[PDB]
This record gives structure tokens, C-alpha cells and sequence, in this order.
């Protein structure tokens, strides 16, 4: 029930002043004195001074003394301060917070000092790749660019989609304003049947957005090899296996052979190629060996033999690694 | 004035681990006339108000969860979270009340740590819209991986781009403390009309190789 | 009814320390004091000192001054003696005793100051000749391999059987652990009427045995079923796989299928089954799941099935694993 | 510190006969107050709680048979065993408990003598079980010879083995006053299985040739 609300974020022209509010609310204004923290982007946490609404008794730090004047309107329940004459110096994040024991902060507003003058964000998205294509999950988002000053403030589907949500920071850029993006991530799915629009504010200028991201509008494979080791369950059993995953590959027609030294390995066996979900195959093979071969840490490795490789030939090696 | 010293400036922890943040003042905060140490404790989380957890050097504050206490007197204290949680990912803060100016420390940042989490990556071409404004932005996104450190590198017609691009991290996940990054090449309607090939470069620990997503300007 | 029961033989880490007990029942603890007598390898005997329950009177001999550190909790109605900073030549058996007449002993704790890890034993049959094929009577027996360290306690049919019986001293293998056997002789008659089980106990390791030594004993298979994470190479890609490894089996009617939380997991590919160079068949099957789920660290699961299995069913989960 | 001597080291003698174990003080252990001597006699078996036997250089315990007894005063002591069994091989010991330390003798170690016994011999293929693992054992046995010296060869496909067995004994029986013994061979089950002809070749001093149980590789 207890609560401070601070005055909104504001640019600021070098040497002019601002003034920004407290409103407290959920008990008695003239209990406790209202203390005032900047805070630089990052960088320690500075104390301003307090002022004490009631016997309107006020303490500054000799930092601020000059740059700050505090002051409080019982009546209205509201404390204040006033900054004078501002410098890039003075761009930070000023907190209000009440009594010694700072168990209650404001929001925060931010004072951007600068000649600049504000200016809208312009909302555009950021289109997944194609459905199914991601098969499972794909990635869409917005894109707020060229806006001033900070902050603004990007939610999905009216805070309904959260889960998965990343808003990244904002970017100053070279031309002298903020830019952001805001991504998430969902089913392929829903991806065309569900409908993903972010809602975009940025108070400074009074602008809103809701741009609603849609979809974008709109054969020889080479196999991928991977090499796995034998499951750390097998390492009971005297003989472990080898496997070598060849996968997204077409034409079917493929050959797997293991070799170790110079050497071709013998004991092993290849599936027949399967279809994947995708429209190629894949297809395990299974060097078998002694359980002391591999832990010796020999190298054996799959050669897998197909159309659409660089030279109808690939080789990958595998062994036991010496882990730390 | 009352200075206040933190150590470390920042640490990695594993889930469930023991931290212990140090804070040492440069002058007592112990009161003789009632035997009270003068000093807070504060976690704060990106862009969010501070919250006090511990006050009067060691006691805890109404809903802060046990695995937090803060112990020391005079000159030197500590915060010591006895196991740590995903949540528990924030900047530490300590702070004397004893005297004005009200001094705070430069403050701990506590890392969790994850295990190698590799990106999962992604580009999008600039939208036609924003190509109506004259000038084109393509995004790589860079998703949920761990440690911090990766690295993204443009590449048009496979030529390698420099110092139009921009990068933005967020704050390590809250659950699944992982991080994900933006990068963001920048460059005139004009300029991405008169180029074709348009690639993203990911490079981070748990890639045994460098990945790389890219399209090429026409393609639909 | 007077007892001195010690606490149980142990590894010691050269430089660490060791606390032995002796746990009085059967009289007044605080009617006699207990004595403390190293018995070096095979060896010597020594008389380390006593310590008076009671009085709390105490006495060292020189020689254990320092590296020993008697004390009694009465109402325990124990006596421990803590030894300090162990080396090679405290491996020992140290023994509790009561009072200046040595009336009464302990059974003797085996300290062993040691690098090496306790293991439990293995424990395999030394079955019968066969009826007849000895004449009379016949020999069978237990042997206990790969254990450490000392000592372990075999018995035969719990203790009934007694007579005839033979548990030979250990031996330190060239591979660090210890080995043994223990043989009891029986008429051919009883042989196969009469059921055979040697009890085989290492507190070291807290393992019991109790193999049961049968007379020799002259096609479905069961699966195995590992399962393997992706290949680290694959982890480049947005969508990982997990792979499921099912061989050794017999016949090639086999059902695998994966699951996540309590939801099966849909998206995975099982390949037919193949014949394997040993007459059995194996295959694998390939659960597709974006890569950002996997490193989210749940554990999958693949369920399989099969006529060999227990229960006709097996499972066995994977999930990233926080490695050192 | 008062040192105790026994004598002999070890001495072997025949079932009936009549043994004296010795047993000299480096001080005397008669106390003048009382007329007391302060010696005790142990007697140990193979990892065995040594056992009292006599006390106050004479005083037979409670359940001691009788052809136990102890004298001596002073600096000379003797434990004697009218007629020895085969239950008395043990080691026996001498102890102190005139003045701290308490001090003990080196001991003499008592072993019988007995009439030929030829060994009664047994071998045992590993296990199906044990191979499972990757290693064979095959044990062989030697069950209650008498002289202790025996001698075991063994033969894989009539072919030496050398260097990859051992051998383990047995404390001589308190009852028939016997020994036994057994020979592992050890080898993969790779080398296991590459050959067939498993020989064990006793040549014990009760044997008038040489013994020889065997297996061919196979479950029968």
C-alpha cells in the first residue's frame, strides 16, 4: 500500500532546470523525510540530500549543494527536487526514497540532458524465416528504431506473450539517437495461426505503436557427419560402440566405412538410410571395439562416401578426450 | 566522508554454491551509546529500485529469503548467501547510514554459472517498410547462450564489414541464467541495394566452429 | 557378557587422522580403564596408553605421545583413541582391552593409511567339480575379487555350514586391490540336494554378497539400451539431436519412443532394425529437439520395449550434463 | 623401558610332545612389597583378539586347560604345554604390566609337526559371470596337505605358464594340523578364450607322481 511515484523520464536543455516529483502514498507524508540518490548509468549510487516534509528540515551533500533544491508539498503529499543549470554530467537516474531505512524507492526517472529534441521511435519487424523451416521454433520480432530520448517500453500481445521475450538494451547511435530490438521466440506452429504483435510506448514523445509482425511474404543434399562417443553406461560392458550420425542428406545412396591406423575397422554395422521430417535421410553406423581400444585413446573416424560431397568423400575423427 | 569498499567487484557462482560479498568502510559504523552497526545491504537488478535485505549490518529484512545474512561490526562486514539461486543474479550494494553524506560501495555483481550453452542463431533481412525510409538494418540474433563472451562479424558479399555494426547483451536470464545478444548492421537503402550476399558470423565457446546464418538480397 | 566391540576397519589419507571406538557393554564402564595396543603388520605389539572412564585419568607411552589422543564418553559407555597425521608405518591394527588383566580385547580395527579409494568386492562361484566327478566329496567355493581394502568376512549358509570350510588370506594384486577365496568341501551326496551360499561382508565399502555357489548349469535377448547426447559439432545448429542407442536384442520386434516431463516428446525417428555381427540386432533412434531446449538442462528420456526386458520395458534418461 | 625377550623365535614340535616357550625381562618384575611377579601370558591365532592365558607369572585363567602352565620369578620366566594339541599352534606372548609402558616380547611362533599328507586337489574355471567383465580367473586347490612345501605348474594348451599366478596359504588346521593352498591363474578373457587345454600339475612330498586335474574350454 505503500508507494512512491516519480515524475516521467525528460530531456533537458544544457543550463536549464528540472523538476522532478515524489508522490507518496499508502501513509503518512509527514513521517519520514524523502531522501534523494542519483545513480549514473551503472557507476556507485550518489545521496543527494533529504528533505523532511512536516518540520520542512533538510539536509544536503555538498556534492549537490547548489545543483539541487529539495522541497515538499504536504498538501499535495509530494516531494520534490530541483535541478539547475544540468551538463551532460547531470544525465543519470534520479531515485526519490523515504526515511533512513530505505526499504521504499521510487521508480526512478531519468534526466537526459541534452540540446536534441525528443523524437517518436519508428516500430518495424523483424519477419520469421519460414514455417516449418525452423521445424520446431522460430524467431520474430521488432525492431523500435531512431527514437529519443530513453526510455521506451516494448511488451508482446498486450502482455499476454512474455514467456521467451527479449527486449534488448537500447544503442545510442552515431547519429545521436536510441535504437532497440525486441525478440521472442515460438512454435512454428502457432507461427501463421497465432498473431504476434509487440506494443510499443515511448512516453517523451507520447508516441504508441502495436506494429504486428507477420510472416514474411513469400536436389543433391551434403550429409553432415557427426562423431559420438559410447555412453558413459556402456563404459561397463568390455566392447563399447562407436557411432558415426550421418544426416541431411539426399540422394539415399550413401556408403559409411570406420577405419582406425591405416587400418579400416571391421566390426561395424550401418542402418539403412530413413527419411527424415525434412525430406532427407539420415542413417547411424556402429564401430564396435574393445573396451580397451578406446580408452588407450586410439583414434578411429567414419568415412562416409556420397554425390554431394566435396570430393564424394569425408572423413571425421573420434576418440577418447582427455576432459579437465 | 565515509567511504565505502567492496570486494570483489564481481563473482561467478555455480547454482547452489555458498557466496560471501565483503564491504569495508573506512571508518567504524559502530555506535558506542547502543552498540548498533550503521550499514545496509542492497541487491539491485537492472533498471529496477534497489531493494534493502539487510539493515543494522545483520538484520534481515521482512520477506527476504534465508538463504541471505549479513554479519560483521565497526569496519568490516559481509553478505554471504549460503546457497545461491538462479534468482539471486543481481549487483550487491552495501551502504552507512552512520553519518551524511550517505555513502555506498562500488557494489558486487554476482554471475551464475551455467554450464556452456552455445547461441542459437539467427538473421532478419531489413523489412520493406523501413526500406521505403531509405535505409536498411539487418539483426542477428545471437540466443541464450553462456558465458557472455561471442563475437558476430558482417560479412556482404562476402566482404567483411567494420564499425557499422552494434551489439546489445541482455541481463542474464533469471532461470536459465543465459545471455543473448543483438548486433545490428546499419547501412543506406542505397548501399544494401548495391551489395548481395548478406552474412552473420557467430563465434562463442560451446561452437566446436564458427556458425553462420545468413541470405542474399533478392531471395524470398 | 562382557564385550569390547571396535568400530570398523578403514582407509586413511596419508597426513589425515582416524578415530577409533571401542564400545564397552557388560559391566561399568567406569570400572576399569582401556588399554590401546597397536599390532603392527602381522607383527609387534605395542601398548599405546589407557584412559581411565570414570576419573578421566590418562596415561601415554612416550612412543604415542603426539600421534595419539585418548578420551571416553561414558554415557556412551565408549572409548575412542584419535590418531594424528597418519603415514605408512601407523597402517596397523590397533586394538582396545580392559584393565592391567587383559581379560578382555577388542576384535581389532585395521587402519590402513592409503591414497587408494575403498572398493567393494566382487564376488564369483567356484562351482563343483560336479557329482561324482571328485567321489566321495566334492569342493566348492567363493571368490572374492578386486576389493580394498582389507580385510572382508566370508561364511558360509550364514554360519551353519563350518566344518571343512577354507577362506584363504588375501592377496594384493598387481592392479592394487585385493583378492581371496574361500572353499568348503561337501559329499557329492548332498551336492544339488543341498543349497550352497557363501556370505561375503566388506564394511569398508558397506557391500554384502551372498552368491550362491550352484553346480554348474549346462533365444530371446535382452536389450541394451545408452543413450547419447549430440555430437559437439552439431551444437552449432539451432535443433540438436538425441540419440538412443538399443542392441544386443533378439527378436527384432523392439518399440522405442522418448519423453520429456510427463509429455512424450513427438519429433524423432527410430531406424529398423539391423543385424548385428554377433546374430543379435541393434538400432538407433533420433529425438530432434531445438537446441535451446537441450541446454536448458531436462532430462529425456527413451522408453523401450521389448519381450527380453524385466518388465518388457525399460527407460533410460539424458540431459545436458554439468561437467568439470 | 623394561624390554622382553622370548625364545625361541619359533619352534615346531610334535602332536603329544612337551614344549617350554621362554621368556626374560631386562628388569625384574617381582614386586618385593608383595611377592608378586607382574608377567602375563598371550597366546594369538591368525587375526585374532590375543588371548590371556596365564597371569601373575602363574595363575592360570579360568577356562586355560591344564597342560598350560607358567613359572619363573624375577627376570626369568617360562610358559609350558605338557602335551602340545593341534589347537595349541599359535604365537604365544609375554607382557609386562610392572611399570608403564606396558611392554610385550617378540613372541615365539608354535607350529606341529605332523605325518605325510597328500593334497586332495580341485581346479575351478572362471565363471560366466567373471568373464562378463573382461577378466578370467582360474582357481585351483590344494585341500589339507601336509608338509607346507607343495608345488603348482600350470598349462594352457600343454604350454608353460609363468609369472601370472598366485598362491595363497592357509594357517596350519587347528584340528588335523594341515595346510591348503590355492593357485589363480589371471588372464584376459580375450587370452582366456584364444586358447583351450586348462592344466593344474600338483607335486606335493604324499604324492608318488605328480597330479594333474584339468577342463577343456567349454560349459561341458
Amino acid at each position: 500500500q505503500v508507494q512512491l511515484v516519480q515524475s516521467g523520464a525528460e530531456v533537458v536543455k544544457p543550463g536549464a532546470s528540472v523538476k522532478i516529483s515524489c508522490k507518496a502514498s499508502g501513509y503518512t507524508f509527514t513521517d519520514h523525510a524523502i531522501h534523494w540518490v542519483k545513480q549514473n548509468p551503472g557507476q556507485r549510487l550518489e545521496w543527494i540530500g533529504y528533505f523532511s516534509p512536516g518540520n520542512d528540515d533538510f539536509k544536503y551533500n555538498e556534492r549537490f549543494k547548489g545543483k539541487a533544491t529539495l522541497t515538499a508539498d504536504t498538501s499535495a503529499s509530494t516531494a520534490y527536487v530541483e535541478l539547475s543549470s544540468l551538463r551532460s554530467e547531470d544525465t543519470a537516474v534520479y531515485f526519490c526514497t523515504r526515511s533512513l531505512n530505505m526499504a521504499y524507492w521510487g521508480q526512478g526517472t531519468l534526466v537526459t540532458v541534452s540540446s536534441a529534441s525528443t523524437k517518436g521511435p519508428s516500430v518495424f519487424p523483424l519477419a520469421p524465416s519460414s514455417k516449418s523451416t525452423s521445424g520446431g521454433t522460430a524467431a520474430l520480432g521488432c525492431l523500435v528504431k531512431d527514437y529519443f530520448p530513453e526510455p521506451v517500453t516494448v511488451s508482446w500481445n498486450s502482455g499476454a506473450l512474455t514467456s521467451g521475450v527479449h527486449t534488448f538494451p537500447a544503442v545510442l547511435q552515431s547519429s545521436g539517437l536510441y535504437s532497440l530490438s525486441s525478440v521472442v521466440t515460438v512454435p512454428s506452429s502457432s507461427l501463421g495461426t497465432q498473431t504476434y504483435i509487440c506494443n510499443v510506448n515511448h512516453k517523451p514523445s507520447n508516441t504508441k505503436v502495436d506494429k504486428k509482425v507477420e510472416p514474411k511474404s513469400c536436389q543433391p543434399r551434403e550429409p553432415q557427419v557427426y562423431t559420438l562417443p559410447p555412453s558413459r553406461d556402456e563404459l561397463t560392458k568390455n566392447q563399447v560402440s562407436l557411432t558415426c550420425l550421418v544426416k541431411g542428406f539426399y540422394p539415399s545412396d550413401i556408403a559409411v566405412e570406420w577405419e582406425s591406423n591405416g587400418q579400416p575397422e571391421n566390426n561395424y554395422k550401418t542402418t539403412p538410410p530413413v527419411l527424415d521430417s525434412d525430406g532427407s535421410f539420415f542413417l547411424y553406423s556402429k564401430l564396435t571395439v574393445d573396451k580397451s581400444r578406446w580408452q588407450q585413446g586410439n583414434v578411429f573416424s567414419c568415412s562416409v562416401m556420397h554425390e554431394a560431397l566435396h570430393n564424394h568423400y569425408t572423413q571425421k575423427s573420434l576418440s577418447l578426450s582427455p576432459g579437465k | 566522508d565515509i567511504v565505502m569498499s567492496q570486494s570483489p567487484d564481481s563473482l561467478a557462482v555455480s547454482l547452489g554454491e555458498r557466496v560471501t560479498l565483503n564491504c569495508k568502510s573506512s571508518q567504524s559504523l559502530l555506535y558506542s551509546g547502543n552498540q548498533k552497526n550503521y550499514l545496509a545491504w542492497y541487491q539491485q537488478k537492472p533498471g529496477q529500485s534497489p531493494k534493502l535485505l539487510i539493515y543494522w549490518a545483520s538484520a534481515r529484512e521482512s520477506g527476504v529469503p534465508d538463504r541471505f545474512s549479513g554479519s560483521g561490526s565497526g569496519t568490516d562486514f559481509t553478505l554471504t548467501i549460503s546457497s545461491v539461486q538462479a534468482e539471486d543474479v543481481a549487483v550487491y550494494y552495501c551502504q552507512q547510514y552512520y553519518s551524511y553524506p550517505l555513502t555506498f560501495g562500488a557494489g558486487t555483481k554476482l554471475e551464475l554459472k551455467r554450464t556452456v550453452a552455445a547461441p542459437s542463431v539467427f538473421i532478419f533481412p531489413p523489412s520493406d517498410e523501413q526500406l521505403k525510409s531509405g535505409t536498411a538494418s539487418v539483426v542477428c540474433l545471437l540466443n541464450n547462450f553462456y558465458p557472455r563472451e561471442a563475437k558476430v562479424q558482417w560479412k556482404v558479399d562476402n566482404a567483411l564489414q567494420s564499425g557499422n555494426s552494434q551489439e546489445s547483451v541482455t541481463e542474464q536470464d533469471s532461470k536459465d541464467s543465459t545471455y543473448s545478444l543483438s548486433s545490428t548492421l546499419t547501412l543506406s537503402k542505397a548501399d544494401y541495394e548495391k551489395h548481395k550476399v548478406y552474412a552473420c558470423e557467430v563465434t562463442h565457446q560451446g561452437l566446436s566452429s564458427p556458425v553462420t546464418k545468413s541470405f542474399n538480397r533478392g531471395e524470398c
